[PDB]
RNA sequence: AGCCAGGAUGUUGGCUUAGAAGCAGCCAUCAUUUAAAGAAAGCGUAAUAGCUCACUGGUCGAGUCGGCCUGCGCGGAAGAU
RNA sequence: GCGGGGUGGAGCAGCCUGGUAGCUCGUCGGGCUCAUAACCCGAAGGUCGUCGGUUCAAAUCCGGCCCCCGCAACCA
């Protein structure tokens, strides 16, 4: 009865948090707004503006009527609730703990969603470990953040291999690469992108200094194998013409040379090493595919080290969590959620922090 | 006008007509469906 | 008269019963209900039978999904 | 063949959809009014709508339909004095 | 077209001549050290590119297929 009653109440506030977070009152007058000018003629005057409002209403209105029956049912469930405890009715109890589960599980749903909404969030995701500024220090710091990775993983069930690891030569490891496999695993993961500032005693220090290491966690989703592409034909141009220094009447006067461009890319390559006009073409065929291919590759590394310069540097002022186990107490600095259990939150209890994140959002 | 080899009916107000030698096929519904045999 | 799909609707108590009818039963009516409902309508309805009412409105269930 | 009437009801069958009304599909696809009227064959509408049409009645009054075998032809069919 | 290769994590042997997988580093456990390296004492790890054939039996012999190397590709 009582838990029943703490939970009416938990979903209470998620359904406020839910409707504040989402400003139900702005969704409403948005909503209220888009009516107005779909009732009115003008607005499928230009078809495009008039499905986008249409689509818009469709999302407002999913989103104002389900909270709009949500509340109605717990208010429902809360009348029922309080008169099958009156009467004992145990059927009635029974019927009304059904309910408040289905009710839960939708309102589940909609947080699901609204916890992720990421593109990638669903799909897998490596997770890479580097040491930073405390050097051997940071390095067991490290260590303890791979042992606590892992350890939340598999409180989550996730599963977890080693794809690969430096470790470091006085103690811990210099870096660390981590596959997660998992439902929603890199939507699970993806708020622990940052850098890990630690404070204790140093344990590398002759005179146990209280020492500041740095540590950095990335995590990256699994990116899907791009499907091949065979070259369409009518995107090339294929030139055949005689090939430069040519020595003897055949050679004067055969077309063995060839040159392909590509019209989309303008990208053209050429062959003339074969006395066979059909080599030429195979070969310059290969040379177009491979530059193709390495245009691509120019792109995806491009994109990479955008990411690597967007990388802060492991060191001071970079924190974004910092675990202070002297004064005995875990802050995460974006969130400000605040926890004095360093031993639980460095044995996995991280989904304080990773909720808290994925409710700001 | 749509000039092929295989000239044929494509809707129910299409017509095939023989004027001067060539296969014709004109609709009274749809302009795009004027095919001539060639 | 008010519509026949939301009055089977709110006899059943199911809210969506037209996802692969066949394949697998969403939802399930009885002649009972179905002919209770039919008479309630029967000034708009085109007949004199009541009968002809209630298995037109067991039709339109069935295409609905819902197996009498 | 034209031609004249008609060419209904539950019912927009429900879902999924942004909308889905025969005509995006998915998805059932029935009974009723009967002369007959498809939970639609096509056109069409953002959706309806609308336009047909299948079906059926009434006037006119001898053929009409579309396959099979076969003979001869037609298109497909552009080149350099 | 003609030759070579593909074997513990890496580099090399073993093939020829069918029966059997070795060396060096690396990895793991225990020592030494305040600790790390070095050093010392122990372990583990390859069913031999991939299929097929031949054989009582294939790293080995034969044939495809894949990858890698060399050469050759001329007069023209
Ligand atoms: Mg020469
Ligand atoms: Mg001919
Ligand atoms: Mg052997
Ligand atoms: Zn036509």
């Amino acid at each position: 009865i009582n838990p029943v009653n703490n939970r009416i109440q938990d979903l209470t506030e998620r359904s406020d948090v839910l409707r504040g977070y989402l400003d139900y009152d702005a969704k409403k007058e948005r909503l209220e707004e888009v009516n107005a000018e779909l009732e009115q003629p003008d607005v499928w005057n230009e078809p495009e503006r008039a499905q986008a409002l249409g689509k818009e209403r469709s999302s407002l209105e999913a989103v104002v009527d389900t909270l709009d029956q949500m509340k109605q049912g717990l208010e429902d469930v809360s009348g029922l609730l309080e008169l099958a405890v009156e009467a004992d009715d145990e059927e009635t109890f029974n019927e009304a703990v059904a309910e408040l589960d289905a009710l839960e599980e939708k309102l589940a749903q909609l947080e699901f969603r609204r916890m992720f909404s990421g593109e990638y969030d669903s799909a897998d995701c490596y997770l890479d470990i580097q040491a930073g500024s405390g050097g051997t220090e940071a390095q067991d710091w490290a260590s303890m953040l791979e042992r606590m990775y892992l350890r939340w993983a598999e409180s989550r069930g996730f599963k977890t291999e080693i794809i690969k690891e430096s470790e470091g030569e006085v103690a811990g490891i210099k870096s660390v690469t981590i596959k997660i496999s998992g439902d929603y695993a890199y939507g699970w993961l993806r708020t622990e992108t940052g850098v890990h500032r630690l404070v204790r005693k140093s344990p590398f220090d002759s005179g146990g200094r209280r020492h500041t290491s740095f540590s950095s966690a990335f995590v990256y989703p699994e990116v899907d194998d791009d499907i091949d592409i065979e070259i369409n034909p009518a995107d090339l141009r294929i030139d055949v013409y005689r090939t430069s220094g040519a020595g003897g009447q055949h050679v004067n006067r055969t077309e063995s040379a060839v040159r392909i461009t590509h019209i989309p890319t303008g990208i053209v390559t050429q062959c003339q090493n074969d006395r066979s006009q059909h080599k030429n073409k195979d070969q310059a065929m290969k040379q177009m595919k491979a530059k193709l291919y390495e245009l691509e590759m120019q792109k995806k590394n491009a994109e990479k080290q955008a990411m690597e310069d967007n990388k802060s540097d492991i060191g001071w002022g970079s924190q974004i969590r910092s675990y202070v186990l002297d004064d005995s107490r875990i802050k995460d600095l974006r969130t400000g959620v605040e926890t004095r259990n360093t031993q639980a939150v460095l044995d996995g209890s991280l989904d304080q922090f990773i909720e808290a994140s994925l409710k700001a959002g | 006008m749509k000039v092929r080899a295989s000239v044929k009916k494509l809707c129910r107000n299409c017509k095939i007509v023989k004027r001067d030698g060539v296969i014709r096929v004109i609709c009274s519904a749809e302009p795009k469906h004027k095919q001539r045999q060639g | 008269t008010p519509p026949a799909a939301v009055l089977l609707k709110k006899a059943a108590g199911i809210k969506s019963g037209s996802g692969k009818p066949n394949k697998d039963k969403v939802g399930k009516i009885s002649r009972a209900q179905l002919q209770e409902i039919a008479q309630t309508k029967a000034a708009d309805m085109t007949g004199a039978d009541i009968e002809a009412m209630t298995r037109s409105i067991e039709g339109t269930a069935r295409s609905m999904g819902l197996v009498v």
